[PDB]
């Protein structure tokens, strides 16, 4: 019943799960990153962290929305 | 749990050029301590 997911976009092509794992695990303790796939495989350009916590959700907010990843800034919408 | 300690894979996504200036422990010491990891 809590939701402990994040979603953010805008991510830069080479950004990958590995990557958003270290920097979301700042702000929390992180399960997992899944970067979801297109029709031919391809990565999309969002990403969904899951965290062990719902408290950590609003905190890696404010922490990390708008942060230059490889010069483009990701966009937390959740 | 060590804040701002981050990779050098990390160091050159964020764009960092120092790698003795810790990232992000400034804005946490305003936000207060990450809830998540106290528990
Ligand atoms: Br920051």
């Amino acid at each position: 019943e809590a939701d402990r997911t994040l979603f953010v976009g805008n991510l830069e092509t080479k950004v990958t799960e590995e990557l958003l794992f270290e920097l979301f695990h700042q702000a929390g303790p992180v399960i997992k990153v899944k970067i979801p796939k297109d029709k031919d495989g391809k990565p999309k350009q969002f990403a969904f962290v899951n965290f062990k916590h719902e408290v950590s959700v609003p905190y890696a907010m404010n922490l990390l929305n708008g942060i230059k990843l490889y010069g483009r800034p990701i966009k937390i919408q959740f | 749990f060590k804040p701002g300690v981050i990779s050098e894979e990390l160091q050159d996504a964020l764009g960092v050029t120092d790698k003795s200036l810790p990232p992000f422990i400034y804005r946490m010491r305003q936000l207060g301590y990450p809830p998540g990891w106290l528990k």
